[PDB]
């Protein structure tokens, strides 16, 4: 279990490349 | 320049054509009607671009990347802009290691070049993580590329993720996990794209010369593939474009590259290795078996 920590997480991240403004 | 042979008359068997550009995760779509068609479409557009390359009709790697983008775009839709735009230096690129990237988690944890660092998070706190740091060397200078992170303190995660959901709210939590998910890939800084695109143009220029041994040609193609994919130049569809460009260059020389073996996702295999390493294994990632 390396990624099963977010079991049934309604806020899980979507599986694809996302872009954000550099902080 | 000097016209190249162009795509070979002897084509791949139809079942292979339908596997071109596929994402065959070792843990899992490539058998579906829409994917077969999508893959056969890529195979065909690659040959078309290849014909052009052989006639000197595509003189820059940027031009070739443009053809790849047009193809991928015709296969699309609000996400259009993302598949058509390059990554600007005012942004970061992050891919959370969630379905369908689960197989990656283990690849990072057991990687020979992985190490343990502490990843501080203003929500989960400091986390122990297995980290793979892809770097490149161009003109004598290191240039860090993609960085993979996989947290090991699982127990703590599932419990802590819980409290946060209710404390901050699902909406806010997702906004955070989307960029700072405990297990994720932080992609090559867009600021390096300018210098990398120029390099891709030199590789392209070389792969367009008519006097190269097959071996040299394959290595040049594997290199180009590695750089294009690891750089992940566009906001979306970089893997598809990188593979298109690589195959097209090959097709221009009369080489019919077979689909990547099942379990081998080309762009991920690239992000997980150094340049020479990937160049030496490229051939083995391709399914070139008769039976």
């Amino acid at each position: 279990k390396f990624g099963d920590w977010d079991e049934n997480n309604p806020s899980s991240a979507d599986g694809y490349t996302h872009i954000f403004n550099k902080v | 320049f000097r016209a190249l042979p162009g795509p070979s008359q002897r084509q791949l068997e139809v079942y292979d054509q339908c596997l071109i550009g596929a994402a065959r995760w070792p843990d899992d779509k490539s058998n579906t009607p829409e994917n077969r068609a999508y893959c056969q479409s890529m195979y065909n557009s690659i040959r078309s671009a290849g014909d052009e390359i052989s006639r000197g009709g595509i003189t820059s790697f940027e031009e070739l990347w443009g053809r790849a983008t047009e193809w991928r775009l015709s296969k699309l839709e609000p996400l259009y802009s993302a598949f058509a735009s390059e990554r600007t230096s005012d942004t970061d690129a992050v891919t959370p290691l969630v379905k369908p990237y689960k197989s990656v988690l283990a690849r990072v944890v057991d990687h020979e070049d992985a190490h343990d660092e502490i990843m501080q998070d203003n929500l989960f706190g400091d986390l122990n993580v297995k980290v793979y740091r892809q770097t490149a060397y161009l003109h004598g200078n290191v240039i860090p590329l993609n960085t993979f992170r996989v947290a090991t303190d699982t127990e703590y995660l599932r419990d802590r993720v819980a409290h946060l959901r209710t404390e901050l709210g699902a909406k806010a939590l997702k906004q955070h996990l989307q960029r700072y998910n405990p297990d994720r890939i932080d992609h090559t800084n867009a600021s390096y794209l300018p210098i990398i695109k120029d390099h891709l143009n030199d590789l392209y220029r070389q792969a367009i010369s008519s006097d190269l041994s097959q071996a040299e040609l394959i290595s040049l193609i594997a290199r180009t593939h590695w750089w294009a994919a690891s750089a992940m130049p566009d906001q979306r569809g970089s893997a598809a474009k990188a593979e298109f460009a690589a195959r097209a260059i090959a097709s221009a020389h009369g080489i019919e590259l077979p689909p990547f073996r099942n379990g081998n996702v080309s762009d991920i295999e690239a992000m997980l290795s150094g340049e020479e390493e990937f160049v030496e294994k490229y051939r083995s990632l391709l399914d070139s078996d008769c039976f």
